[PDB]
């Protein structure tokens, strides 16, 4: 079982940085595949960010490819996703996401996570 | 057990590993020698069987039954190979049709009645490819149903047990009941629903006893009534008369313009009542008017498949296989050279396409006894026979014409023939042990004889498929096959051979001087009836030998006609002919077939050919059958749109007229009598039979025969014979016994076969010199009272004429047979004995003395004197005449002592007329009044006694009623 | 450098419209390309030809389809082996020796039932399509050979609406039992052939009813001092047998075709049938070892043949019932790969998804997975790699693996095993394997990979593959090509721009109706070199949800599953589009267990996919073995070295 807590979620100016991050419990992480997303009101969840494996793998969603920059402290046992150039397109509630096993790739799709945080509201 | 394994592992190269293992087979009754001395498969077989056999026999003296159980299931696992069979039986699929679906289509139907788990699949095809749809399961099942065992037959008289269960599906426990529908026939001891109680998921045995006293199919139903619904189960109990069943034939063609013979107009069928008839039966008889000579197999078979002709003849021989290709063949060989497809009302090449494909699926039906080197056997698995192959030749060489055959497969079977089993003088030799026929003469010159016979048929055969693989190895073996033929003949032992010869030899060169001398002797053997000749037949002996002539028709009869026919049409003597063919006709059944296999093929192939030789003459008449002393029955007007007309029952016990006006044409009329006969002293006996049932420590039926060899018949023994054994009513045989008796290499019998409550065993001859026995366990299926006696009856295969048939056995008691009223006097008076006698319904009343006592299958017979006669009704009584009375055996209250006097007075009386004389039989019934009658003994009450009876004796003759 | 890519199947279909694909790179305006298909002895005879236009406005990419028509080809009975492919235009002209066959169609043999007893009737028809799915109305020869390898019938019928229905095989009343084969063939143009099988067995009244219940359908080390037999005898129906005998042989199989076996005299016997039940109990260890191998090693995929015949006492009466063999199973699991292609790519970590499944060939979950591994660089300086471990997911069986390289491999020898807490180290299931890296001249790879391995590409969707190439000379590719492939045909092909300041871009493709049964991928892109261009391939295979057409649904109103004989009912048919529906009702008891035996309604997803010429879940040795794997024939001037005499595929 692994519990999932976003912190970092805050109201910023369009333009402005803002700093995520996920806190997982009951995992040290370890190679596993770890996700961002995001869920307007209304709106189905889409894919943000992710890294799949440990470090050597890392994709962008093409809306935020460029702006976003996502890293791990392995230490720590947390995820950061540095925003930064934020519209109002990007104004979601954050949700970080996780799925078992040791995949090179980071999956876009919702239905391939299992765990799942209660979320971070990000307003822009 | 490994005692015996170590023998088998012993010898090698296999082939002889189940010549040790039915060696080791129990068999009580013969010895190891005694069973080795049937083997035909060579010295090496012979030296395996009688080592496991004497093995066997030493280790079952110490052991128990336990012991012996555990060697015989080791041996019959390991030692033999695996076998094809299935223990389950699998319905025919249904729902196998292709439909257009415009996006969604509905078809509705009926589920088929059985206990199924049915599986409905759908496969779609379109421009878009194949949909496997989703398999939906439909379970056809029934939680509660009765089931009903009713036997294939009932004896009248018979109680029987009807024995049935009931199933019961659901988890929970369950009362129910059943109860039977009371018909008015059917006498079941009570003339009316007791519960009873089947445990959750097992069933409950059901019993009824009935007595059925009318003869026919009752419908009787049972009624299962249960909480969750009641059911009807409709059934029908086939009641057959006592004795055995006789069939007999008149026949008579109907040229109306005399073109091939005498003017045939009219013809009577008299009605004859048999001598030994069993009592309360009906005499039937159906008749049968067909289109042409051809028309009965026409007919017969398209209406109602008709696929095998002789089903009096059993299965089990490769000939019954062949044979039941035969009469599709010969339709097809007349419709298709005639062209007479035009017979249809509906599309002829819809039928031409049918008849086509049944032709192709009856010649499936042999290859199974083809061997690997394209040899036939006649038996599955058994040896190859020299006369088989010649005769699937023959066959396969005919419906090569319209459905052709595999080239390859022919060349093969000719070759096998004519490179092994043919002897340097240019005759033929068989491989297997079986005899076809029996032949006259003594010892070397049935040899001399039974060699021309087969060189004669394996050149018909030869002959019917030269054409499809004309090689020069078996022209040259033709040729040397031909002159053994031309130069033996003419020193002729019999007109059989000399018959068989003429027709072999007419296949080839006919220009031949020796040949046309042949046919000359052939035709000087010739019997005519009338001058100018109306028929022309011949008798298979040859004149010189044996000058008396036979009154009635014989397979080998109509089989030497046939030959001589066929060889007289090959030359076209036409004139020669028209006898011939009006004498074959009239000797044909109803049925199509003839006597037995060999007469039949020849006898269809020469009608039939004569039909395509002469111009068929459309057919126009008005043919009428009636009564002479009673009314019309119907007239039909034949033509060619219509001449395959239904049959028709003669149900009326009248002579029979058949008359036609002025016509066009030659139609056939045959009638087949069926009646039911309590003897068969008259009957001509060709074997000694004996039969017994015995207890061994279960029962087991011993019957064995013996051929009885006529005068001029060597004492070789008998051809290939079948012995038919009836069962009695709920008698079951030990299917085990049987297969072990034809599945071994020490084989006592070559086919086996249960069919209809029959167990039918074939044989390759019987010996002369001593009886040979069948030996088989019998159960009881259910428990029968008063039971009726079964028959046991053998017969040779081609010639079944010589036949021997005989006997054997393993309220409402007394069945409308009579009470013998009680001796000396009581207080039945002189005017009640004269109201009795007085009643419309007493034809007769007279006294009689009984003279001689006789019982024949379940029927006394007593012999009479006739002393004073008191009335005559309708039938005479003459004065000191011989009179015959019949009541049946199981009565008690009926008993008459042998050398008294009783005065007895009945209802019935029945007139026979055998067309020369008038008998008069009298039945017995329990309207019929017997009763003691003392000569002068002055008793105490006997004074008083004849005082009454000479009061009503006096008042019944002064006509007073 | 300009560079042009011409791409076909691996083997021309007799017969079929093969669609060629042509995409040049470095032209610019608009030119014109003539594909030819010529005779391989002269090159003056045109079997076909399309005329294709390639400009800006079709992104210098084109399709013709072709088709080599039956009545050109001579008809001597000596087949044509090779064909010319050959493309001229203003810029080029190349040619290519291609081997045909003349297998093209499919046909179906579909009888009523696989096993009948004398005098019943076959109900046979045959299912015919062409190499495109489709209808086809060729004329189809049927054959019907007994067990003894004689043809006893041959009927030919005409095709309408590609359901061909043939008449009724009549069995013969006394006819030769065993097992028959039914072979089906084109009267005139091809060589495709299909086979059934049917038994023809004699029936036997059986006085009752004998079943074996072993404990379980295999023996695992649980089991192997104690196995456990319930013998259940009865009458017909309900109705059940009250006291018998029971004697049980046992024997070893080898294989459950051949009909040899040997015996183990050390038997039981002599036990009681009570009430329609009885027990016993089979000690393996004992009565194997004294009479056959030591170990249970040496009987692993083996088997167990049970012979049982019970003798009733009362009546006397017998009957026989086998169980033909019950598989010895060393460990309860069994390893196989899942969507891992068994190539390396140097740079790329390299992805291994190992599955678990049972005897029952089920996904076990939460099955932990020990893997070790080998490395050899190209000095043959081997290194052992540190363990690593995971645990099958219970979604799926899946147990993931990434391992990270040096980029000097070459060939990576990698085991591995199941580690089960109740497992003893003989009973766990391991699996051995082997990737070897692709070779390039450039140092240049590519690696294409499908995150979406779980999923069933629904068709509709879309499938988001990532590509991604690591080399020098990236930053000069101009963009990424691909082709799709589905039943040995080009069903796509097109090209998406290569972003300049990414590393791994998204390719979105819409999962279309021609990629239903199976998809393949091929990616690739043009490296460009002074001397010559260079093409960097990988490939990838695609498991697509089995999806009719014209989906066929049947219905029966009513629809509970209990009905009552003579029931009147209703059948419902429902098809997408007008449709030929070819129906059959057969009881279910004639298939119960099967023996080396495949139902021929489920034989049709397997027989299908022969028609795809690639193998294997993707990838190379090279770009010509990527090509080769994916069922495809490829001519360019960047690459010189082709694929010699590579005339069938695996
Ligand atoms: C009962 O039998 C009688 C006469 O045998 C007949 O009318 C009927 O077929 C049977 N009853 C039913 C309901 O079938």
């Amino acid at each position: 079982e692994v519990q999932l807590v976003e912190s970092g979620g805050g109201l910023v100016q369009p333009g402005g940085s803002l700093r995520l991050s996920c806190a997982a419990s009951g995992r040290a992480f370890s190679d596993y595949a770890m996700a961002w997303f995001r869920q307007a009101p209304g709106q189905e969840r889409e894919f943000v960010a992710g890294i799949g494996w440990s470090g050597g793998d890392t994709l962008y969603a093409d809306s935020v490819r460029g702006r976003f920059t996502n890293s791990r402290d392995n230490s720590k046992n947390t995820l950061y996703l540095q925003m930064n150039s934020l519209r109002a397109e990007d104004t979601a509630v954050y949700y970080c996401a996780a799925r078992q096993g040791q995949y090179i790739y980071s999956s876009m799709r919702s239905d391939s996570y299992d765990y799942w945080g209660q979320g971070t509201l990000v307003t822009v | 057990q490994k005692k015996i394994e170590e023998i088998a592992a012993k010898y090698k190269h296999s082939v002889v590993k189940k010549c040790c293992y039915d060696g080791a087979c129990v068999n009580n009754d013969e010895t190891c020698e005694q069973r080795a001395a049937r083997i035909s498969l060579g010295p090496r077989c012979i030296k395996a069987f009688t080592e496991c056999c004497v093995v066997a026999s030493q280790l079952r003296a110490n052991i128990s039954h336990k012991d012996m159980q555990l060697g015989r299931l080791h041996m019959k696992t390991l030692l033999p190979v695996s076998k094809p069979e299935i223990r389950s039986y699998f319905p025919e699929s249904w729902l196998w049709e292709v439909h257009l679906v415009p996006r969604r289509k509905q078809l509705q139907f009926a589920l088929p009645d059985s206990l199924t788990t049915w599986e409905i699949q759908g496969v779609g095809i379109s421009n878009t490819g194949i949909c496997v749809a989703d398999t939906v399961k439909a379970k056809v099942f029934k939680d509660v149903f009765l089931e009903m065992n009713i036997p294939y037959s009932v004896v009248r008289g018979e109680q029987i047990q009807l024995k049935g269960t009931v199933y019961n599906y659901r988890t929970s426990g369950m009362q129910f009941c059943v109860k039977m529908s009371a018909v008015e026939g059917i006498c079941t001891s009570e003339s009316p629903c007791v519960r009873q109680k089947v445990e959750g998921s097992s069933s409950h045995l059901v019993t009824f006893t009935v007595l059925p006293l009318e003869i026919g199919l009752h419908n009787i139903n049972f009624s299962l009534e249960t909480w969750f619904g009641k059911e009807i189960l409709v059934k029908t109990l086939r009641v057959v008369p006592e004795g055995v069943k006789r069939e007999s034939y008149s026949g008579v063609t109907l040229d109306p313009r005399g073109i091939y013979g005498t003017i045939s107009r009219r013809k009577e069928f008299p009605y004859r009542i048999p001598l030994d008839l069993v009592p309360k039966t009906e005499i039937k008889r159906i008749l049968s008017v067909k289109g042409l000579l051809v028309g009965e197999i026409l007919s017969a078979v398209l209406s109602q498949e008709g696929i095998n002709i002789l089903t009096h003849l059993p299965k089990g021989s490769a000939e019954a296989e062949l044979m039941s290709v035969v009469p599709v063949f010969y339709v097809f060989h007349y419709l298709e050279t005639g062209n007479h497809w035009n017979i249809f009302h509906s599309d002829p090449l819809i039928e031409k396409q049918k008849l086509k494909k049944k032709l192709k699926e009856g010649m499936l039906s042999i290859m199974s006894y083809r061997n690997a080197d394209y040899s036939y056997s006649v038996w599955k698995g058994g040896s190859a026979s020299t006369w088989l192959t010649a005769f699937a030749l023959r066959v396969l060489g005919q419906v090569n014409k319209y459905v052709e055959q595999n080239q390859n497969s022919i060349c093969n079977s000719l070759l096998w023939l004519v490179e092994n089993y043919q002897l340097d003088n240019g005759s033929f030799k068989e491989n297997s042990q079986y005899q076809p026929i029996k032949l006259q003469g003594t010892l070397p010159v049935e040899a001399r004889e039974n060699s021309l016979y087969l060189t004669a048929f394996t050149v018909i055969g030869i002959r019917k498929a030269f054409d499809i693989c004309p090689l020069v190895k078996i022209d040259t073996a033709l040729i040397k096959a031909d002159n053994f033929l031309l130069e033996n003949t003419l020193p002729a032992q019999s007109t059989f051979t000399l018959a068989i010869s003429a027709y072999a030899l007419s296949l080839g060169d006919k220009t031949h001087p020796q040949f046309r001398s042949i046919v000359s002797a052939l035709k000087r053997e010739a019997l005519v009836k009338g001058n100018p000749p109306i028929y022309r037949f011949w008798k298979d002996n040859l004149q010189h030998k044996d000058s008396s002539v036979p009154n009635t028709g014989t397979a080998r009869m109509v089989e030497t006609t046939a030959y001589a026919l066929l060889t007289s049409l090959n030359l076209k003597d036409i004139n020669y002919v028209n006898p011939v063919i009006k004498w074959l006709s009239e000797e044909q059944r109803y049925g199509g077939g003839f006597y037995s296999t060999q007469d039949t093929i020849n006898a269809i192939e020469g009608l039939t050919e004569y039909s395509l030789l002469v111009k068929q003459l459309r057919l126009s008449m008005d043919i009428d059958v009636s009564y002479k002393h009673k009314g019309a029955l119907h007239n039909y007007k034949m033509t060619d749109k219509n001449f395959l007309g239904r049959p028709v029952e003669v149900l009326l016990n009248d002579d029979l007229i058949v008359s036609t006006g002025f016509g066009s044409g030659l139609a056939t009329v045959h009638v087949t009598t069926v009646v039911h006969k309590t003897s068969t002293s008259e009957e001509v006996c060709s074997f000694y039979l004996k039969i017994d049932t015995q207890d061994i420590e279960y029962k087991r039926i011993v019957a064995c025969a013996s051929y009885k060899p006529s005068r001029e018949e060597s004492s070789s023994g008998s051809s290939h014979a079948v012995m038919d054994i009836s069962l009695p009513t709920g008698i079951s045989a030990n299917e085990e016994d049987l297969k072990a008796l034809v599945e071994g290499v020490d084989q006592l019998f070559t086919d086996y076969q249960i069919k209809d409550g029959h167990v039918i065993l074939q044989l390759n001859s019987i010996p002369s010199s001593d009886f040979l026995c069948v030996r088989f366990r019998i159960f009881e299926l259910f428990e029968v009272g008063f039971l009726s006696p079964a028959t046991f009856t053998v017969y040779e295969y081609h010639r079944p004429d010589k036949q021997c048939t005989m006997f054997y056995s393993t309220k409402c008691v007394e069945a409308d047979c009579g009470q013998m009223q009680e001796e000396l006097d009581l207080t039945i008076s002189a005017e009640t004995r004269k109201q009795t006698a007085c009643k419309p319904e007493i034809a007769y009343a007279y006294k009689v003395s009984i003279t001689s006592i006789t019982v024949e299958n379940v029927f006394v017979k007593y012999k009479a004197t006739l002393l004073d006669i008191y009335k005559t009704g309708e039938a005479v009584a003459e004065k000191d005449s011989e009179i015959t009375f019949i009541k049946k055996v199981t009565c008690t209250n009926a008993e008459l002592v042998k050398g008294r006097q009783y005065l007895i007075m009945g209802k019935e009386a029945l007139q026979i007329k055998y067309n020369f004389s008038f008998r008069y039989i009298y039945p017995l019934d329990s309207l019929t009044w017997i009763e003691y009658w003392p000569r002068d003994t002055t008793c105490s009450s006997c004074q008083a006694f004849l005082a009454n009876l000479d009061e009503f004796a006096e008042d019944i003759f002064l006509n007073g009623c | 450098e300009q560079t042009y890519v011409i791409s076909a199947p691996k083997i021309f279909r007799v017969g079929a419209s093969e669609n060629i694909v042509i995409q040049v790179y470095g032209y610019t305006e608009a030119f014109d390309a003539t594909i030819s298909i010529k005779s391989y002895p002269d090159k003056k005879f045109s079997y076909s030809s399309g005329h294709v236009h390639l400009s800006s406005e079709n992104k210098f990419q084109n399709s013709a389809i072709l088709t080599i028509q039956p009545k050109q080809l001579p008809g001597g009975q000596n087949p044509v082996s090779y064909v010319y492919l050959e493309v001229v235009s203003k810029h080029f002209s190349k040619s290519k020796r291609m081997p045909i066959t003349y297998d093209n169609g499919f046909l179906f043999i579909h009888t009523d039932k696989p096993v009948y007893t004398p005098d019943q009737s076959v109900k046979v028809r045959v299912y015919s399509l062409n190499d495109d799915l489709k209808p086809a109305k060729r004329e189809t020869v049927l054959t019907f050979i007994d067990p003894e390898g004689s043809e006893v019938d041959m009927v030919e019928e005409i095709d309408h609406i590609g359901i061909i229905s043939f008449p009724d095989f009549k069995i013969p009343s006394n006819p030769r039992y065993g097992m028959w084969t039914i072979k089906a063939k084109y009267k005139e143009d091809f060589s495709t052939t299909g086979t059934a099988y049917f038994e023809v067995k004699e029936y036997v009244l059986p006085h009752f009813s004998v079943s074996i219940e072993p404990e379980y359908n295999f023996i695992g080390y649980k089991n192997f001092k104690n196995f456990e037999i319930t013998i259940k005898a009865r009458y017909f129906y309900n109705k059940v047998v009250t006291e018998a005998d029971v004697y049980i042989t046992f024997g070893i199989r080898e294989d459950l075709k051949d009909d040899q076996k040997e015996m183990m005299q050390t038997a039981m016997q002599n036990t009681m049938l009570i009430n329609g039940i009885a027990q016993v109990t089979f000690d393996s260890e004992t009565a194997v070892k004294e009479l056959s191998y030591y170990s249970l090693e040496d009987l692993n995929n083996k088997y167990l043949y049970i012979a049982v015949t019970v003798i009733e006492s009362t009546g006397g009466f017998s009957e026989e019932a086998e169980i033909p063999g019950i598989k010895y199973v060393l460990s309860p699991y069994k390893l196989n790969l899942v969507a891992t292609p068994l190539f390396l790519k140097p740079g790329i970590p390299y992805p291994i998804k190992v599955q678990v499944k049972d005897s029952l060939d089920q996904l076990v979950g939460g099955v932990p997975v020990t893997l070790n591994a080998q490395t050899i660089d190209v000095n043959q300086e081997t290194s052992d790699l540190d363990p690593s471990k995971s645990v099958t997911r219970v979604d799926d069986g899946v147990a993931s693996f990434v391992l990270n390289l040096p980029s000097g491999v070459t060939v990576l020898e990698f085991n591995v095993k199941t580690d089960a807490p109740d497992l003893p180290e003989e009973n766990q299931a391991r699996e051995g394997y082997r990737a070897i890296a692709y070779s390039s001249l450039s140092q240049s790879y590519l690696y294409i990979d499908w995150t979406d391995n779980h999923k069933a590409l629904l068709v509709g969707e879309h499938l988001n593959i990532i590509v991604t190439p690591k080399s020098p000379y990236i930053d000069k590719i101009t963009h990424y090509n691909y082709l799709i492939l589905s039943k040995g045909k080009i069903i796509h092909f097109g090209t998406r721009e290569k972003f300049s300041d990414a590393s791994y871009q998204s390719i979105n493709i819409p999962v279309t109706q021609n990629m239903v049964p199976s998809s393949r991928l091929l990616v690739y892109y043009i490296v460009t070199g002074e001397q010559t261009a260079e093409l960097v391939s990988d490939s990838v295979w695609l498991n697509i949800e089995e999806k009719c057409g014209n989906q066929l649904q049947v219905h029966l109103s009513p629809d509970a599953d209990a009905y009552s004989p003579g029931q009147t009912v209703s059948l419902n048919m429902a098809t997408g589009m007008d449709s030929w529906v070819a129906l059959a009702a057969v009881d279910s008891a004639v298939y119960g267990v099967q023996r080396g035996a495949k139902k021929p309604l489920e034989r049709v997803f397997q027989f299908l996919e022969k028609s795809d010429l690639g193998c294997g879940a993707g990838g190379g040795l090279n770009n010509a073995n990527v090509f080769h794997l994916a069922g495809l024939t490829f001519l360019t001037n960047a690459n010189a070295d082709d694929s010699q005499e590579n005339d069938e595929p695996c």
